[PDB]
């Protein structure tokens, strides 16, 4: 009964981090083998600036770019230091649990 | 023994020093992970002190 | 552990941090970020005021 | 407290809304990010006396 | 829990290094040791002395 | 909260109009992005959670 | 009225020759000229420490 939520955190935290990753990237290849170790993919604009693709189970389609998320499903955009206070919210109460 | 943030010592010196630190950061890790690796194979080849 | 053949260069670690080996594996992230910082300084010592 | 009644306190995210007058910051915006000189202190500072 | 959380540390940093820009599963030629239990006990319980 | 104006028909501070968010906006206007103000993002993850 | 003494010297101030007794690596302000050159010139952007 605690294991299932100690699942359920651990999922969110693992696309937490696999999005901090990819918004921290400081070059194309590391953004590259981010995308091809999660399933992602990279698309090219028009002023120079790459964007990154992916969907992961507990937040929907996302999309990168230039530390910028925005998720579609939920309709939200977030820059880092929002995503990262979630990430450490979701640390702080896995860790607890565990 | 002061210097440790990157910031003030990349702003603080020249240009091309920026990039003689970020392989750095890389060739310690190299430098670690071969050396734990290395370890598996000398493993029954090594004697115990008294 | 494996242990690599002394040199001149090693005797700051031994005034760095006593109570040490000399070992063949890498130098920590610390001491050659002192090291390059310690060239940086040695190469500019007359633009600093 | 002769070093803080003389200074000048001024947030540095926001110079929109200050602007120079006389050798200081005055506010045009209704919202008080700058001031100048004041009799209290600050974190961090004096705390052990 | 230093144990277990040490090899939660050690499958994150598995998944990705970001300082190899890269994950450590794809590499078995540069760095062919991995995989190994004595990299899992040389990871969490030698010391760097 | 300037570039969910600026994405939108509202104008903002010159503080963040002198920025190179061109690539974002362009990102958002690929995607058929719809924001939510700024106010709920603490409501969302009050559930998310 | 121990206040009202003639009081003198009881204490030597150190010699600082060393770093690491006052300076660290932290941020500062700038001085009060600068800042309201930056601000006249560039109040576009966040006053820098």
């Amino acid at each position: 009964d605690s294991f299932k939520i100690l699942a359920y955190l651990c999922q969110k935290f693992l696309d937490l981090h696999k999005l901090t990753l990819i918004l921290n990237a400081v070059s194309e290849v590391e953004l590259l083998n981010l995308a091809r170790t999660f399933k992602g993919k990279v698309r090219r604009s028009s002023h120079g600036t790459n964007i990154c693709r992916i969907r992961v189970p507990s937040l929907g389609p996302t999309f990168i770019s230039e530390g910028w998320a925005y998720f579609k499903k939920l309709d939200i955009l977030m820059d880092r230091n929002f995503l990262l206070m979630v990430k450490d919210v979701i640390i702080g109460r896995m860790q607890t649990v565990l | 023994s002061l210097f440790q943030n990157s910031r003030t010592i990349r702003n603080s010196f020249k240009k091309k020093y920026h990039r003689e630190l970020d392989d750095l950061i890389v060739r310690s890790e190299v430098s670690s992970l071969t050396h734990l690796g290395k370890l598996h194979l000398r493993r029954g080849s090594c004697k115990m002190w008294t | 552990p494996e242990i690599a053949k002394f040199r001149i260069t090693h005797i700051d670690k031994l005034v760095e941090d006593p109570t040490s080996l000399n070992i063949a594996m890498g130098m920590s992230p610390a001491n050659l970020l002192k090291t390059e910082v310690k060239k940086c300084l040695i190469e500019s010592r007359q633009t600093i005021r | 407290h002769e070093f803080f009644e003389k200074s000048l306190i001024y947030y540095n995210g926001r110079p929109d809304l200050m602007r120079v007058h006389n050798n200081t910051l005055i506010n045009s915006t209704s919202q008080r990010v700058c001031w100048q000189g004041q009799e209290g202190g600050l974190e961090g500072l004096r705390q052990k006396g | 829990q230093y144990n277990y959380f040490g090899t939660f540390a050690r499958l994150l940093l598995m998944m990705h290094d970001p300082a190899l820009r890269q994950s450590l599963y794809e590499v078995q030629d540069k760095i062919p040791g991995l995989h190994s239990s004595t990299f899992k006990y040389a990871m969490l319980y030698l010391d760097p002395s | 909260d300037n570039l969910i104006r600026k994405f939108n028909s509202l104008p903002i501070p010159s503080m963040w109009d002198s920025k190179n968010w061109d690539g974002v906006l362009e990102m958002l206007t690929s995607c058929q992005a719809n924001p939510i103000s700024t106010s709920q993002m603490h409501k969302w993850m009050g559930s998310w959670l | 009225k121990w206040h009202e003494l003639p009081l003198i010297k009881c204490f030597e101030i150190p010699d600082l020759l060393d770093p690491s007794i006052i300076y660290s690596d932290k941020s500062h302000s700038m001085n009060r000229s600068e800042v309201l050159k930056h601000v006249r010139m560039n109040p576009n952007t966040p006053i820098p420490s």
